[PDB]
DNA sequence: TCTGACACGTGCCTGGAGACTAGGGAGTAATCCCCTTGGCGGTTAAAACGCGGGGGACAGCGCGTACGTGCGTTTAAGCGGTGCTAGAGCTGTCTACGACCAATTGAGCGGCCTCGGCACCGGGAT
DNA sequence: CCGGTGCCGAGGCCGCTCAATTGGTCGTAGACAGCTCTAGCACCGCTTAAACGCACGTACGCGCTGTCCCCCGCGTTTTAACCGCCAAGGGGATTACTCCCTAGTCTCCAGGCACGTGTCAGA
């Protein structure tokens, strides 16, 4: 059930993070920096596919972290180290 | 204010400590801990624009007046000369409620300013533009935390205070 | 002979706050260097942000841009801080 | 008005993503780092994103204009411009 | 008097301005470009170099090493987030410990 | 007869001259650099199709998909290595699993 | 409108070794976007190469100089031999 | 005791800043290294010095996060596979 | 013309433990003065090539200080106080 | 060769297997595996300067010839119209002894080919320029290591057959 | 078995190609030193090797608790289809601002003294 | 760290080529101004994949222990790293002039861009 999912996400190139829940967190992170500022619909989706790139980035990274350390459960201190060591 | 033209009614005030001094070029170092603080007065009345202060202006679109709360100004960005990100108000369409969304106000709209507190003006309750969630509470308990804390912490402390 | 470095003007911008400080060659060199860096880095950011915007020239808002888009934090907000300061005490004249 | 959009991302988004990834097991408490990981990276590039529109005197992100900014914090993206 | 004095700044204005030209970095160059471009170095030199001088005073020495330079960007945080693929001739490493480790 | 044809490319030649006149890269711009990096760019591109159009035989496909160039860019070594910092879009990852888990 | 990419030069050197494989317009934006940024690349790395000995004038020797700086193992080593390859033909004509 | 000479040297070498690398042995790697790809090719004494430089500040950058992994892995001694790690964690 | 036979090892094993202790090492396995040259020759193989294409590049037989502090400058590993 | 104008009395023959065919610029592709080979003959005679052939060339200073034992070929590169890494000899100052030393050889010097063997000339032993380590090892054993493995191993390879 | 986007002729217009000019930057030769490299003594500071040991590394275990997985269940996510409107990208003037040409001049880069704070010792408490 | 020579290296002092500064003058890219049309935002609705829980076994995280072996550390040898010093030499500068090669400006034209209807993927 677990590396058939793997074998799934691994092969397909879908969107895995919704479209309108990043819509909002990126509108939500740039209301800071300017009010009543639009988005190109290119430009939130480019937004996505470079965070749920960098994430998995950093998940593929986070995994040899924690299968290092001879166990397979990822852990806070696991990804906190895979962002320090190298961002 | 937007560009240079009409930045000729306002003069840059670093106040380093809670005290008011000038000391140079933002004491001439860029030193933490002492969060410098910048109110700018205008040379005609002496009307103070600090952070958490309640200024009145005329609307772009509507005319109807309507109060801004200084959450933050960032003295001289790209596109204006001067940023101040301040929260907005409900008009009732004499009671204002309270908003924490944050918007930018311009020199040509700020007209005079009123420290509107609970009972110029008359506040009631923190509110949102969906309308409900009234909670009870004056701009004199968030202030402190305004002026003591960066807004970084106090954008989820008034956050928080809501819902 | 025609080394265009930054020693005294780094020299004197020392003096004028703890005058009595030292500093060494390599550490001239290093400050020098670190000068060089960053302004190699903010007129190549003022390059690239001056070509994407179909310009041909590179105003004071261009360097204001590029330079809060390389610095981090509270010390751009400071640097441009200085520099609109000194852009005003400069023109003005 | 928009406050807590980042749990609009859910676990099971970050379980798709880790899936992706190659894990087999994750923690339930890696799920707010992983939200703080991402607020301070979506921060970083928005914030240079911004920087690049309010240069060009515009009121809208382009997608020219974040992938100029991906560009420049070394994380070039294709596809865009 | 330069263009400096008339700023108020004691870097050089028209040697930046010779690198601007020089550089190939654009056809034309603004006039407020290469005075704001000076102020902003004049500041970052002003402040790595007062840094440098606390970290000479909390050592009791006066000529600036190039460990008191190291000494003094690594502690600043903006600083190090700036400088942060930086590498400094004679600055050794920053005084650091993990807790998991005494 | 034109300057691409007396070059014998398929990349023009003139557009990346006239691209690095405006571009600011240099004052003056000798004859051989722009038909030098027209003829690394046409290699370059030539490369990569080749080695999507590859992904596209071996994956039963007649028109290259972004899945295919990611396939081909990260399944070889080199263009990996000149294209470490790029995230292609609407390509997902590379397939590979640990021998630990 | 009056937009230059690399689409039709993709498109006749993939249908010259491929020629009953289509293309996608997303893939032609990708590879289009991809040889800009190895083009700005080369730009850019043979700007500060021609800054580095006080010259103004690009020549073959910088750009062949900035792509086997750029392009790693013997990918750049069949690349300059297709450029050299291709220039003779250009300036023996 | 054992392991308290080790921290002494710890705060020795990091109170200092001197070369722990060796001057003529990494002038003689630099210039094999180099041998193959010009022959005859000399080197600046001030650039040799200059990448001892950026190979002690690489190398203890590595070595940091090294000991970082071994201490996020529960142990105090580093192993082939923290340095493998750090190698596919930082390209 | 120098018979420089694998000088790799002339990074001896004290000096990759001096290094460590500068990272803030408690102690090293035995099988890491293998692996850590080798990581050495891998990074100079790098920059000591980008170095020599540098000054190759400008017609030169000297590798100064401006060329190795322009190879690192473009690989991300700018140093300072050379140029 | 230096440049093009010492170019002109060579082409570029690119075999793609091990048999010799030339398939237009390279192959057309860049393909791992299958290793290109290119040996240039002068149009003259046709002498094959391959990887792993022993040329012969009079010094630049010495003037007494020297052979060179070609370890590797880089088309096209910087300085020099095409790069090539050669193993030197040892002079005896005709017996000719084996050198690890990698150089370059100028179109300028080259004038004979001679496959140097043991009993034009005669090898004896690899030795070095420090004047010891002689190990009676024929060229016939290297040449295929050289011109089957890429010679980042066999430099390694020939390192270890010597000290 | 179904259909719905991708690819071959299509006027053009405006950017690429040829030709004809000078000017100015690299490219040949040419000094001459300003840096290397190299091989000599030397001497000593780390480097190498051997052993003791003891403290951490690895492995098995057993208590267990957080986590993948199965099944309702909301419920908000995705698509569509509206309307509308904010502003991106155009054209057009001109205008204000910069490039370029001589003149000038202080200034800020090199020699040259002139001291002056760091080194590392006796040795003392760190 | 007291403190003493001392030292070798920065700090003023002089000073003189030279590029920064000023002044006209032209010319030419950005600043306003309109427009327009276009892509982005809001919202309602309609399905609908999927997030959100509760159990629930179960399987790995994690603490204990127990062995064991490998590296920390010290003590003796040793050997080449650092210094330095002279000497040779060679290539990195900087004229120099010139020449040829490329910017500028016309100049002709063609090619490669935007449709487009015929054609070819998917479920």
């Amino acid at each position: 059930v677990a590396l058939r999912e793997i074998r799934r996400f691994q092969k397909s190139t879908e969107l895995l993070i919704r479209k309108l829940p990043f819509q909002r967190l990126v509108r939500e992170i740039a209301q800071d920096f300017k009010t009543d500022l639009r988005f190109q619909s290119s430009a939130i989706g480019a937004l996505q596919e470079s965070v749920e790139a960098y994430l998995v980035s950093l998940f593929e990274d986070t995994n040899l972290a924690a299968i290092h350390a001879k166990r397979v459960t990822i852990q806070k201190k696991d990804i906190k180290l895979a962002r320090r060591l190298r961002g | 204010a937007k560009t240079l033209k009409d930045l000729q009614g306002w003069e840059i005030i670093t106040t380093d400590e809670q005290g008011n001094i000038i000391d140079g070029g933002q004491k001439r170092l860029r030193r933490r801990g002492a969060k410098t603080e910048h109110y700018l007065k205008r040379s005609s009345d002496g009307i103070k624009l600090g952070r958490g202060d309640s200024v009145v202006m005329h609307n772009e679109a509507a005319g109807t007046y309507s109060v801004y709360m200084i959450q933050e100004l960032r003295l001289n960005t790209l596109n204006n000369v001067v940023e101040l990100w301040a929260l907005t108000y409900l008009r009732w369409f004499n009671e204002l409620y309270l908003t924490a969304e944050l918007a930018e106000l311009q020199l040509f709209n700020f007209i005079r300013v009123a420290n509107v507190m609970d009972g110029d003006f008359t506040v009631r309750y923190i509110c949102e533009p969906t309308g409900e969630k009234f909670v009870d509470i004056n701009i004199e308990d968030v202030k402190a935390y305004i002026k003591k804390v960066e807004p970084r912490e106090a954008q989820e402390y008034l956050k928080d205070l809501t819902l | 002979v025609r080394k265009e470095t930054y020693s005294s003007y780094i020299y004197k911008v020392l003096k004028q706050t703890h005058p009595d400080t030292g500093i060494s060659q390599k550490s001239m060199s290093i400050l020098n260097s670190f000068v060089n860096d960053i302004f190699e880095r903010i007129a190549t950011e003022a390059s690239k942000l001056a070509a994407y915007n179909k310009k041909s020239t590179i105003s004071a808002r261009e360097i204001q841009t590029a330079v809060r888009l390389i610095l981090p934090g509270e010390l751009a907000k400071h640097a441009v801080s200085e520099g609109t300061r000194a852009v005003t005490k400069y023109s003005s004249s | 008005i928009l406050r807590d959009n980042i749990q609009g991302i859910t676990k099971p988004a970050i379980r798709r993503l880790a899936r992706r990834g190659g894990v087999k097991r994750i923690s339930g408490l890696i799920y707010e780092e992983v939200r703080a990981v991402l607020k301070s990276f979506l921060e970083s590039v928005i914030r240079d994103s911004v920087t690049y529109t309010e240069h060009a005197k515009r009121k809208t992100v382009t997608s020219l204009d974040v992938v100029y900014a991906l560009k420049r914090q070394g994380r070039t993206l294709y596809g865009f411009g | 008097q330069s263009r400096s004095a008339k700023a108020g700044l004691t870097f050089p204005v028209g040697r930046v301005h010779r690198l601007l030209r020089r550089g190939n970095y654009a056809q034309r160059i603004g006039s407020g470009a290469p005075v704001y471009l000076t102020a902003v170095l004049e500041y970052l030199a002003a402040e790595i170099l007062e840094l440098a001088g606390n970290a000479a005073r909390d050592n009791k020495k006066t000529r600036i090493i190039p460990r008191h330079l190291q000494l003094a960007i690594r502690n600043d945080d903006e600083l190090n987030k700036l400088l942060g693929n930086v590498t400094i001739a004679q600055g050794g490493v920053l005084p650091n410990i993990h807790q998991n480790l005494l």
